[PDB]
RNA sequence: AAACUUUCAACAACGGAUCUCUUGGUUCUCGCAUCGAUGAAGAACGCAGCGAAAUGCGAUACGUAAUAUGAAUUGCAGAUAUUCGUGAAUCAUCGAAUCUUUGAACGCACAUUGCGCCCUCUGGUAUUCCGGAGGGCAUGCCUGUUUGAGCGUCGU
RNA sequence: AGGAAUAGUUUUCAUGCCAAGUCGUACUCAUAACCGCAGCAGGUCUCCAAGGUUAACAGCCUCUAGUUGAUAGAAUAAUGUA
RNA sequence: UGCUGUAAAGCUGGGUCGAACGGCCUCUAGUGCAGAUCUUGGUGGUAGUAGCAAAUAUUCAAAUGAGAACUUUGAAGACUGAAGUGGGGAAAGGUUCCAUGUCAACAGCAGUUGGACAUGGGUUAGUCGAUCCUAAGAGAUGGGGAAGCUCCGUUUCAACGUGCUUGAUUUUUCAGGCCAACCAUCGAAAGGGAAUCCGGUUAAAAUUCCGGAACUUGGAUAUGGAUUCUUCACGGCAACGUAACU
RNA sequence: GCGAGAGACCGAUAGCGAACAAGUACAGUGAUGGAAAGAUGAAAAGAACUUUGAAAAGAGAGUGAAAAAGUACGUGAAAUUG
RNA sequence: UUGGGCCCGGCUCUUGUCUAUGUUCCUUGGAACAGGACGUCACAGAGGGUGAGAAUCCCGUGCGAUGAGAUGACCCGGGUCU
């Protein structure tokens, strides 16, 4: 089991940082157990722990990046969204709806109409 | 490695393989609070890298291989 | 002589391993792998060896990016997350 | 030979932890198939070609 | 006459045919359009309590988060692991991350784990010398900015 | 270019202080660890070099060191090989 | 075990065995083997046969062990004979190294032994190499070819420094003054090249560990000495000398 | 490439080279070349124990519907052999 | 003849939940999924699993019912302010 993700979400930078020292001095400690027991499968529970607190810190200090560039034309580009190469080359929705006035007036002025046929 | 230990106040370590002999005795200082005299460094035919490191007279090896939990 | 007298004396390496393909097909002294074409920019391969395109192809490997794609069209590349059902 | 290059040494370690023999615990499990190891290699019949 | 040889039968061998199947192959049809400098495909090396491979993954390493679900996993062991529950197992789902050394592969170099330079922080009585941490420095081309060059040239 | 007088140098004089990263390092190197399908009478670069005889680092005997490995036993016709 | 058919074949008794299969009317084909120096697999006679004969050569006893021509120890007899059958290395191999255990396979007899098999252990550097330099040569770059993969050029028809030193300023700004002929980069574990020795130590590492004694390079910097009123030292006819001595 | 449904197709020397840790083992300096190998049983119930032997094994016993199924494992032809 | 920005729908796409009827008796067998008797469901007698040929033991199959979330200048049914 270990430690819980949600009680790691209502801790801040300093805990989250301590707990993380303190996890990593306990896998150490276990590993000069490991030398004579020899078989401790406590270790798992502590690597994963590690990567709990690792995974909750680096998820906190990613979202204020995003608050910090919310709406800003140019942001980092892992934060961009990563569909494909060739997707992210497309026409833009705006773009790809430019239209001349020449045509935007051909258009208005002669629209699909809608009839039927048999009255 | 134990008689190490025990005839030349000499700790012997498993250590990353990107390691170099400066970050070896730096870790050494802040993990155990120990002043290394020398780290040698030896990478095994397992492609896994050995230090050792022959702490300073103020330092006792076995005293502190006790208090780390080998011996 | 030619045969087993001379066969003694093979103890220089025409090849080496390559960086690219690791395969030991890197030539010293031409600086080139026979075997991907290393350092050119593209892989070698021809179209009368096709034996040799099974061996190191799309999928001979972990594929640990394109083995995504196809789930993450599904549905339609999607950005965000999940959102708990209440 | 002794004198030899970082990225040689780190393919003869490798070669050295693929020749071990099975597990014995392998064996017992569900529905398990291998009952050797079939890539075993010895030094002077086949050669690592590095 | 025995032994020996030869023929047949019985049983036992040798060997793997026959028969019976089959998470494979082969061919046809139907539907869909989605790789990569936001670093692909491929390569090397590692990662498990006890693993050589295959499978998976990347120092957060047979995986982390999330969502769903609802009691396993199992060869053995084992909890400071769980059962009317934020809860066992789950590549079930998957939109958040991690992603070593490389590779079109991008500081230079590469039969080397070789060699610089810049910025911030930091240790050694330090702008230089030595160490550590984080972040950078490829090429071709486009738009723009800034700094310029030429009696090419206008005017004052 | 910079240096004098009640004063600038120089660590090319002595002594004193601090530091020196990375990778290799076992073993064989051959009548069994390399290449010849193999523990193959083949092939594969080089350093050290004792006493006697002698022109001689040749041949023959010996010291240090190293081996005593090459299926074995009983016989001794023909024909072989040396 | 028999029966039917001229025949291709069909049916049946007994034994073995364990999951599907057949008759009739039609359909369809990757449809019938003795051969192809046929293909793949398997197995004979030959035959317990040819053979296991180069490199002088072995023997007694003890130990171990179920078992000893072949292991270990002791005692002998021999040989290599320093141009070695000795002691090391380069290339190549890659754990073969060492200890412990072990003998199914392998060591063309044997095996208690082994470079075999199994489990562990083992390779420590400022001074030895690599790393750096350039050699024959290889090769980017403004470029010139080529449809192009690419070819050619490197003393390269080019506006080619990610310059250097000061008086300092910290304002992380300045200011000057020197210059830019040459220099991308790769290319040697035998060429060139900063610096370490002795003694001891392990089952297995050592110019690397321990003990002692040194050296080189880079940096910092204090003390003493030297130098200066003839400011940047004296002496020797001289060759030249010195603790220094812009 | 991704997701599906089918066949008067092949049935382990066939069908893709690969139904299996298959582009694997292995070969070649290299470009490349490239295999073999599916089936105990419903369930390991994979033979406790006694005995002969240095051991491998054997003989009893036991499990199982079957050991004429013993991880040399479905059936088990022929060549060849006792 | 009249433009555009917005809200709910429909359609389109992904996706959750839900479903009929024997395991009745006899015989063989280690095992009933075999045979026999009596049945049942069937818009479900496709396919698979389970100790032998299983519609009725399990999953499914067939029939529908009911939610959720996306996406569409470039599909339309309506509102809406200009
Ligand atoms: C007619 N146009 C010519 C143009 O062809 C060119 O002339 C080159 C000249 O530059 C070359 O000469 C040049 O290049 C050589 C190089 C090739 O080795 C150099 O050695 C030499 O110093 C240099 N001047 C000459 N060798 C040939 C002319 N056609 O440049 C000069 C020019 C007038 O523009
Ligand atoms: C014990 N030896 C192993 C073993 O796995 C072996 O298996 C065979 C197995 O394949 C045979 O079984 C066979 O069964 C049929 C039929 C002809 O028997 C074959 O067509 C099929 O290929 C195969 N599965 C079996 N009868 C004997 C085992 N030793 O196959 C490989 C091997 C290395 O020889
Ligand atoms: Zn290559």
């Amino acid at each position: 089991a270990g430690v819980k993700t949600f009680e790691l979400r209502t801790k801040s930078k300093e805990q989250l940082e301590s707990q993380l020292v303190e996890l990593k001095q306990e896998l150490a400690t276990l590993k000069v157990q490991k030398l004579q027991r020899p078989s401790l499968p406590r270790i798992h529970t502590v690597r994963k722990n590690i990567a709990r607190v690792l995974t909750v810190i680096n998820l906190n200090q990613r979202e204020n990046v995003r608050a910090f560039y919310a709406g800003k034309k140019y942001i980092p580009k892992d934060l961009r969204a990563k569909k494909t190469r060739a997707l992210r080359r497309k026409l833009t929705k705006f773009e790809a709806s430019q239209e001349t006035e020449k045509a935007r007036k051909q258009r208005i002025a002669f629209p699909q109409r809608k009839f039927a046929i048999k009255a | 490695a134990m008689k190490k230990v025990e005839d030349g106040n000499t700790l012997v370590f498993q250590v990353d393989i990107k390691s170099n002999k400066h970050q070896i005795k730096s870790a050494v200082k802040e993990l155990y609070d120990v002043d290394a005299l020398y780290v040698n460094t030896l990478i095994r035919p397992n492609g896994t890298k050995k230090a050792y490191i022959r702490l300073t007279s103020d330092y006792d090896a076995l005293d502190i291989a006790n208090r780390i939990g080998y011996i | 002589g030619k045969g087993t007298p001379s066969l003694g004396k093979r103890h220089n390496k025409s090849h080496t391993l390559c960086n690219r393909c690791g395969r030991r097909s890197f030539h010293v002294q031409k600086k080139t792998c026979s075997s991907c074409g290393y350092p050119a920019a593209k892989m070698r391969s021809h179209n009368w060896a096709l034996k040799a395109k099974r061996r190191r192809t799309t999928g001979t490997g972990r594929m640990a990016y394109l083995k995504h794609v196809t789930r993450r069209f599904k549905n339609g590349f999607q950005t965000g997350v999940a959102k708990a059902q209440t | 030979p002794s004198q030899k290059s970082f990225r040689t040494k780190q393919k003869l370690a490798k070669a050295q932890k693929q020749n071990r023999p099975l597990p014995q615990w392998i064996r017992l499990r569900t529905d398990n198939k291998i009952r050797y190891n079939a890539k075993r290699r010895h030094w002077r019949r086949t050669k690592l070609g590095i």
